[PDB]
RNA sequence: ACGAGACUCUGGCAUGCUAACUAGUUACGCGACCCCGGUCGGCGUAACUUCUUAGAGGGACAAGUGGCGUUCAGCCACCCGAGAUUGAGCAAUAACAGGUCUGUGAUGCCCUUAGAUGUCCGGGGCUGCACGCGCGCUACACUGACUGGCUCAGCGUGUGCCUACCCUACGCCGGCAGGCGCGGGUAACCCGUUGAACCCCAUUCGUGAUGGGGAUCGGGGAUUGCAAUUAUUC
């Protein structure tokens, strides 16, 4: 259908980038608006190529670690299916929303580095990279030696981190970062 | 650390306290069940089916990872 | 009487040379002389360590012995291909000569 | 009008194994309880009647591609031989268990021999087949 | 009467996918099993994206038996990706006027270049010194 | 005695049953085309033989 | 030795074609002049000269072994102009590599 | 990471002394030129040269040039 | 010939009896 | 059937040990000493024994079958490759060796060696591996 | 001026060329079968060279443009474009007391040369094991293991002067590794359309060192070998 590219079952528009910070450095809309994370690639060619990526398929590519589990998009493409059936059941929202709530409310807004180190703030598309990361690991570190599978843990850091609830590992990072960034500035 | 003691099958309160209650939950799955209801979980995987033969829940999307159901409709 | 001309060359210059030079003057003959059929390449790769001792670092040939083989599709008895091919004989192209 | 390619080809198996069921009238050889199905496997098949699963399965092997010897019966279920420290390479099935199945379905006129070797599905078994894929392939509508 | 037959391929990686077009209905087939059905089912919308974005009278008349070999699973899916989209766009050069394929090329280039264009990326010749390409083994210094 | 007892190794698998045509030494023989070459030897004289790094 | 009939081999012989350029026609001016006995700083410069007597592009000869002394001794005999790298190695320059046996060790030729 | 080498800069300040009749602004016109004033024997060292001759043939109509 | 030696053996054959 | 049934046995002593009875039927065999997964999917398959339901509902008149085909594997339907003591030195008898005797079994093929003074037994008295194991770089932790 | 680059070879391509029963593809004719019309690596050819193969030129040069910067070299972001940093070889002067005399009928000078340090033939060793290093594999699982099922690869090798030992389809006996017949193939022809693995599909197991983990060890079962115990390998 060209009237508007569905994610599947899921709303393309009722999506919005609330943070005008990351206002550029979310693509999700009629343009960059695909049915799976999945494309060809090429976003590892240049530097700001990697900004123009959807986030459903930055997410895809940022859980697709440790060794055993890199190479198996099509293992991980599945868990975002898995993940986003969730959301919509129990939040009862647009999972695409509640993904850019799980961003904007997870990257850290500035971070320390050594020039006792000092504190700097952080680049939007550090925070896009961060984000992605921090939660995947987040529904790593619940999902690991586990009864939970992959996309409950993925939904309970995706719900979690669009609340603002202190309920992830993500959030509680976001939380110490601007903390360990808060004292040596 | 903390080791956890299941079970293979129901007690008699714990299906009127899975059957009642359940369907008043939303994420209906068998990692749902055996972290709340405490059971082996292998057993959550098939007493979803036999609600679906029964005629209670709603088979969404089944995978072989995780099987996804909801509470009743509002019609 | 498909005579089936086979040229294995380990030089191109030679292959193309065989293969043309076999067509480009059997077409003053007028026989129905069709183009040099294609076979794919056999790098013959024999990977060797540079040093005869097992000291140094591992710095590795990789020596390539590429090797290709034509064959030209026929209707011709032997002998009027035998007097244009022994004149005019060059070292790189093996020409095996097929009467059937 | 279909062929059976234009069906799901994983429940496809399970209308061949509606027609074995069906059946009883194979003449299954006198091993089938306690064996290894190849040298890679570490357990025996999950099934109580895998012999009817894979008899639903050899023949859909045989129609996709014709001239399906034994030797290839041996390559087509093979997985990582898992050697526990060592790395895993490829096994093939095994030689006797699937040849027993292609010794079998030749009473069952559904397979047959040409020049060059190996069995392919007859004539009559493109027949048998195309029609348990329509009694499949109705109830997704 | 006069023929409209168009055979083009389709390039991910190895994967080496031709279709054959003529006059028809609306049917895309792969190796007999039409674009419903082709397995891995996770990417299903991938060979949809040649037809949902374009619909059934693009391929009104198209009939488009797609002959695969070479390449791996997604290597081929993103080959016929790109084949049956370029077997669409081939067809609408020579049999109606220029400006009905021009319209529906725009479709698939503001969507993703991947449908028309092949990638160049090939496997890197593994080196030696290590287990890939652009990597070495450990070396023990000390 | 002696002459039965001067070739009593069963000659036919090893690298000490097969030698090298230039150097007669047992080890590094490649047996990959019958070059049957000592790899110091094949690495010289594999100029004129028509192996060379192209690549 | 090879295994051949008798009819088909017939060996013949004439001079190189200005037989200066060709490195191991002469690395064998360079053997039996050092085997004949003159020492290494005439039997070179002679025949280095021989190449631009010839009009070569230039020369790389290293004549390296036991030149005075029981410490090893090369000397390098350069002039005119040598290209070592890329294809063009292959189809301008010439090796020779060579083995003259003395009482006291062996001398390595390289005629380039 | 494309700097022009002494066989490519020089070769093109030969021919544009030489030859400002044949050359112009545009490449493909200039490209083609270089098969006759000039016998190179590598089809990428003869675009190197024709790409920065009409680099410079962009700098006569400027102002002058410094070879 | 009756041995029939290979192409792939040929050359390098061609190649050892002259090196 | 759905809840946990009466006669729920917790722990048996099948062939004198504690064995956890929530295993699935094939698998809750692994416990005894001789008997894992392989022998256990086999002497459950031979009886008309569904495995899907667990041991909180299987009869106490159901281990009567069971033990006899444990016990004497060869005249019920079980194999010889299928058997861990094949062509024995001692008896000449085939069967598939149970918990009590497996202790057994092995020790008398340790007196075997022990006896004679074998290599291959001088070796398991001192505490080396006999099949063939290069000791130059294992035994870290192992050997004091 | 040499080295660098250029160079040669490759990676990507050209619906333009060049060609082809060892590569195919479409067409029709005919059969397998379908409910007017398809599916089939099954038969034959009638055209063509898209795929496939390798011949030949062609193509990209920072060329078009917006900036940058003494407006010089050049960099950058686009633009249209199969490609806008694909890789690897080859490799300067000058040397090091780097490594091999156990690769050479490359070798000086020595040490041995019937009490051999030459050589030939058995048996052992090369693996030995309180230990400390290095390179790697397989793992600690729920993104997994298991059991069925589904489905696509690309480098490649293969009958030997000495020389014997090849690749293996297909058919019989057997659960297994394996044993036995008729054929092909010196190979785009035969194995092979390399039905590769992973993941994908669906069962099953349940936070416990378990069905994770596969070490150590016992008894058989064959092959390789002239013979394997200090388990060859399965």
């Amino acid at each position: 259908t060209p009237d508007i590219k569905l994610f599947g079952k899921w709303s393309t528009d009722d999506v919005q980038i609330n943070d005008i910070s990351l206002q550029d450095y979310i693509a999700v809309k009629e343009k960059y608006a695909k049915y799976l994370p999945h494309s060809a690639g090429r976003y590892a060619a240049k530097r700001f190529r990697k900004a123009q990526c959807p986030i459903v398929e930055r997410l895809t590519n940022s859980m697709m670690m440790h060794g055993r589990n890199n190479g198996k998009k099509l293992m991980t493409v599945r868990i975002v299916k898995h993940a986003f059936e969730i959301i919509h059941l129990l939040t009862g929202e647009n999972p695409l929303q509640v993904l850019v709530n799980a961003i904007i409310n997870s990257g850290p807004r500035e971070d320390s580095t050594r020039i006792r180190r000092q504190a700097v703030d952080v680049s939007p598309l550090r925070r896009v990279n961060q984000a992605i990361w921090l939660l995947c690991t987040g529904a790593r570190e619940a999902a690991f030696r586990n009864i939970k599978t992959i996309a409950e843990c993925l939904a309970d850091e995706l719900i979690n981190a669009a609340k603002g609830s202190s309920n992830s590992y993500a959030i509680k990072k976001k939380d110490e970062l601007e903390r360990v960034a808060k004292s040596n500035r | 650390r903390d080791k956890l003691n299941n079970l293979v099958l129901f007690d008699k309160a714990t299906y009127d306290k899975l059957c009642k209650e359940v369907p008043n939950y939303k994420l209906i799955t068998p990692a749902v069940v055996s972290e709340r209801l405490k059971i082996r979980g292998s057993l959550a995987r098939a007493a979803l089916q036999e609600l679906l033969s029964k005629g209670l829940i709603k088979l969404v999307s089944k995978h072989r990872a995780q099987v996804i159901y909801t509470r009743n409709t509002k019609g | 009487h498909r005579i089936r001309i086979t040229l294995t060359s380990r030089n191109v210059k030679s292959l193309e040379k065989v293969c043309a030079d076999l067509i480009r003057g059997a077409k003053e003959k007028n026989l129905k002389v069709k183009g040099p059929v294609r076979m794919p390449t056999k790098t013959l790769r024999i990977t060797t360590r540079k040093t005869p001792c097992g000291e140094g670092s591992k710095t590795w040939d990789r020596f390539q012995m590429r090797i290709h083989k034509r064959l030209i599709d026929l209707h011709s008895p032997s002998e009027i291909v035998k007097q244009i091919t022994s004149i005019s004989i060059e070292p790189g192209v093996e020409v095996e000569v097929t009467i059937a | 009008g279909v062929t059976v390619k234009d069906v799901n080809q994983q429940e496809f198996v399970r209308a061949l194994a509606a027609f074995l069921k069906k059946s009883g009238k194979l003449k299954v050889p006198e091993w089938v309880d306690t064996v290894k199905l190849a040298k890679h496997k570490e357990l025996a098949p999950y099934d109580e009647n895998w012999f009817y699963t894979r008899a639903a399965s050899t023949a859909r092997h045989l129609y996709l591609r014709g001239g399906a010897g034994v030797g290839s019966m041996t390559k087509i279920y093979g997985g990582r031989q898992r050697n526990g420290v060592m790395p895993s390479h490829f096994s093939r099935g095994s030689k006797s268990v699937a040849r027993r199945v292609l010794q079998a379905l030749e009473g069952l006129k559904m397979v047959e021999k040409d020049q060059d070797w190996g069995r392919k599905l007859t004539p009559q078994g493109q027949r048998d087949l195309d029609r348990i894929a329509g009694q499949v392939a109705a109830a997704k509508k | 009467g006069p023929l409209q037959s168009v055979q083009v391929f389709g390039r991910k990686k190895t994967a080496t996918a031709v279709a054959h077009c003529k006059r028809g209905n609306g049917l895309i087939k792969v190796n007999g099993r039409p674009l419903e059905m082709i397995e891995p089912r996770t990417l299903q919308y991938k060979l949809l994206e040649p037809v949902l974005l374009l619909g059934k009278e693009r391929f009104a008349g198209v009939d488009i038996r797609v002959r695969v070999k070479g390449g791996g699973h997604v290597a081929q899916i993103y080959a016929i990706r790109q084949s049956i989209s370029k077997a669409l766009v081939a067809y609408y050069q020579k049999y109606v006027d220029e400006a009905s394929k021009k319209e529906i090329k725009d479709i698939l280039i503001q969507y993703d270049r991947t449908l028309l264009v092949a990638d160049p990326r090939r496997c890197e010749s593994k080196k030696f010194g290590g287990p890939g390409a652009r990597a070495r083994y450990q070396k023990s210094y000390r | 005695g002696h002459q039965q007892l001067y070739w009593s190794h069963p000659r036919k698998f090893g690298q000490g049953s097969r030698s090298c045509r230039v150097c007669s030494n047992r080890h590094g023989l490649i047996r990959k085309y019958g070059l049957n070459m000592c790899r110091q030897c094949f690495r010289q004289y594999a100029k004129d033989i028509g192996f060379i790094k192209l690549d | 030795r090879f295994g051949f009939p008798e009819g088909s081999v017939e060996l013949y012989a004439e001079k190189v074609a200005t037989r200066g350029l060709c490195a191991i026609a002469q690395a064998e001016s360079l053997r039996y002049k050092l085997l004949g006995g003159l020492a290494v700083r005439r039997a070179c410069y002679g025949v280095l000269r021989f190449i631009m007597e010839s009009g070569a592009k230039g020369c790389e000869v290293v004549v390296s072994g036991k030149l005075r002394g029981q410490r090893a001794k090369s000397m390098k005999f350069v002039d005119g102009l040598m290209i070592h790298s890329g294809d063009p190695v292959n189809y301008y320059v010439d090796t020779a590599v060579r083995h003259v046996l003395l009482r006291q060790g062996v001398l390595g030729i390289k005629v380039k | 990471g494309r700097v022009r080498t002494k066989t490519v800069k020089k070769a093109a300040r030969v021919i544009i002394e030489k030859y400002y009749t044949r050359l112009g602004n545009d490449f493909h016109t200039n490209k083609r030129v270089c098969e006759e004033i000039a016998i190179i024997p590598s089809k990428k060292l003869r675009n190197k040269i024709a790409g920065y001759v009409t680099h410079l043939m962009k700098r006569i109509q400027r102002g002058p040039v410094r070879g | 010939m009756a041995v029939q030696i290979s192409k792939k053996r040929k050359f390098v054959a061609d190649g050892i009896f002259k090196a | 059937s759905l809840v946990i049934p009466e006669k729920f046995q917790h722990i048996l002593r099948v062939l004198n040990t504690n064995i956890d009875g929530r295993r699935k039927i094939a698998f809750a065999i692994t416990a005894i000493k001789g008997v894992g997964r392989r022998y256990a999917h086999v002497v459950l398959r031979k009886a008309d024994i569904d495995l899907t339901k667990r041991a909180g509902e299987l009869t106490e008149d159901e281990v009567e079958r069971v033990i006899t085909i444990m016990q004497n594997p060869r005249q019920y339907k079980i194999p010889d490759w299928f058997l861990n003591r094949q062509k024995d030195v001692k008896d000449g008898k085939y069967s598939q060796v149970l918990a009590n005797g497996l202790d057994n079994k092995l020790r008398e093929d340790l007196e075997r060696l022990k006896k004679i003074r074998a290599h291959r037994g001088l070796r398991h008295f001192w505490g080396l591996r006999v099949r063939g194991q290069h000791t130059k770089t294992t035994g870290r932790r192992g050997r004091t």
